[PDB]
């Protein structure tokens, strides 16, 4: 349902998203990295649908989260494209692209692509 | 990288 | 660098991406589309690296928009993934996903894939 | 789509 | 293991694929669509790695199908990325990009990405 | 056309794509790398829209290479997805997936996404 | 499209 | 790799 995308989120790689929808399309969070840790933590902005289809479609949304925080800088940036869909098993299906930042040489090779499936379990 | 799992 | 993205840049389609790099690491402005007046302008918020690395390499970053405003909506979110690389002609080189809402047998062609490279005009 | 160029 | 890749394979849509995988690196087969159908079979073709890494890593392998056949022509081609891991549970998990031939004021979204994993259950 | 697309064709970074379409819809050939001698030849293998549509709509095509030849094995699969387009000038314009043999555990980041366009030289 | 699901 | 340029 419409903020049912408000909450703590989790994939199949150990990280959790917390994220909070504004009435009006936006999206803004927490994402943590691996074993939890403390400052495994990064923000993320996004937007999304605040006022999608009224057929079964999903909600389209999108966020991104630059691969820094006050203790590590690993150049690169996330960018997730996907939709909510909501019910009793709520999830949010995305690919995704990672790029680095490159030197002209490398940047036919800066990009990653790959594709996560969020659940609030 | 903070994306992937842990390096456990 | 926050100012070297800061500004006005266009892409080969003719859309119009207006951005201020705050400090933060955070990106806010505006997307327009190709020509076509004013009521065609979108929010946009993404993030940056504040600390690239010295050497000629880019500077990762990325948006999204989500075609909904006062006037239309497409139910759809876009995202750019790319590198910033500043110069006498910089260059925003990107790699963009849009993802339109669907009902659970389209989701399977709910994505679609494609690549931008900006060029800045204005600061 | 406002991605995409002018119409015709 | 190696010759492994040879067989019957489905993905979570219904679809199956066949195919042989040849000594020398060759990927050869069939892909059926929807309903089983009768000339729902288009041809395949693509290439594996024949000396994959002697470390558990899965075999790297890609093919491709245009969508023509003598009943039906959707002008696309769609080809898939990505690698074969053995065992008890065999999979081959892909990622894909579905080209249509657009005119030129289309081809910026000519494009779709998905991604399917298979099993030969 | 099978003859528009048969020849031999140079991307952006310098590599020679070496195709022959056949009446059926296949696609065989070689792969070079930009530069580097003469052992930096992969076999590829492809298929096509042998009846595509009159109209100025591109052909679809995509074809893969394994990047393993009796010099080198990178463990690793390419495979390019786009259109031909015909003309005086004519072009491949593609997307391409490239994935690496991993270990479960870097599964995540075995896939590269790019994007090569490529122009005529020879029939 | 003949990659998707059936239509029933 | 194989996809990429020259090197330096």
């Amino acid at each position: 349902a419409e903020a049912g995308i408000t909450g703590t989120w989790y994939n199949q790689l150990g990280s959790t998203f917390i994220v909070t929808a504004g009435a009006d399309g936006a999206l803004t969070g927490t994402y943590e990295s691996a074993v939890g840790n403390a400052e495994s933590r990064y923000v993320l902005t996004g937007r999304y649908d605040s006022a999608p289809a009224t057929d079964g479609s999903g909600t389209a949304l999108g966020w991104t989260v630059a691969w820094k925080n006050n203790y590590r800088n690993a150049h690169s940036a996330t960018t997730w494209s996907g939709q909510y869909v909501g019910g009793a098993e709520a999830r949010i299906n995305t690919q995704w692209l990672l790029t680095s930042g490159t030197t002209e040489a490398n940047a036919w090779k800066s990009t990653l692509v790959g594709h996560d499936t969020f659940t609030k379990v | 990288h903070p994306q992937g799992p842990p390096c456990k």
